[PDB]
């Protein structure tokens, strides 16, 4: 959101 | 048909 | 799906799109029909979904657009998260959604096969990851399933390049050391495709991964085949 790149396909 | 297949 | 093409209609019969009913009805994440009540998908899509009540599961989807409000579905009965999920970077990114209603297969859905435990010896060539997902980081939901041929890369090559991660066994990497074709927001959930031998397996979840499509940094996905006996655990049971 972008707290974490690891989670940009992830919803959110 | 699936070798592993959950049972309907 | 980064730098992917069009899936026709009847091309990934497997792939199922779930919504989310509350504030809004959007699309959530991808899922793969593996029994005629069972989706498989991924454990952090239900971050702060409290309540099966609020999801419906599409079938037989091409285009975003075909849905509204007289549109069928299924409504999920139960939502079985693995017993060990933290997030989604730590593994176990696993979970079951138990269908209400009972699919019925056909052309334009239909499941898909999980690995056998004894094929983890097949290496796969033809490998696809489909979705509607982002085409590139801050785009928006794609109105036509998407899809991306990828590579596999061996779990140490995929250590190398996540350093600070541990790569456990039971998890599994795709994708270009150029970059340019991954799964990116909205994939995620989505189904990791094998054929190999004439028939289509479930070979991976996609789960996690740095950015989406980026050089040297390939998807990292729930590697089915190690919890195939907790699937047969959670569908077949008494």
């Amino acid at each position: 959101t972008c707290v974490n790149i690891m989670c940009c396909r992830c919803p959110x | 048909e699936c070798t592993t297949k959950i049972k309907p | 799906i980064v730098g992917g093409t069009a899936s026709v209609r009847g091309e990934w019969p497997w792939q199922v799109t779930l919504h989310t009913t509350s504030p809004t009805q959007r699309h959530l994440c991808g899922g793969s029909i593996i029994g005629n009540q069972w989706i498989l998908t991924a454990a952090h899509c239900f971050y702060g979904v409290e309540s099966p009540k609020i999801l419906r599961v599409y079938s037989g989807i091409l285009n975003q657009s075909e849905i509204k409000e007289d549109t069928s579905f299924f409504g999920v009965q139960e939502i079985i998260i693995h017993d060990q999920y933290k997030m989604a970077e730590s593994g176990y990114d696993i979970a079951l959604l138990k269908l209400e209603t009972t699919v019925g297969y056909g052309d334009s859905q239909r499941p898909i096969c999980l690995p056998s435990k004894g094929d983890r010896n097949v290496i796969y060539t033809d490998c696809w990851v489909t979705g509607w997902g982002y085409r590139k980081l801050r785009d928006k939901i794609q109105n036509t399933l998407q899809k991306a041929k990828i590579p596999l890369v061996t779990n140490e090559e995929c250590q190398k390049r996540y350093r600070g991660h541990k790569i456990t066994h039971k998890m599994i990497c795709a994708g270009y050391r150029e970059g340019g074709k991954d799964a990116c927001k909205g994939d995620s959930g989505g189904p990791l495709s094998c054929k190999h031998n004439e028939v289509w397996h479930l070979v991976g979840i996609t789960s996690w991964g740095e950015g989406c499509a980026q050089r040297e940094r390939p998807g990292v996905y729930t590697n089915v085949v190690e919890y195939v006996d907790w699937i047969l655990e959670k569908t077949q049971a008494v």
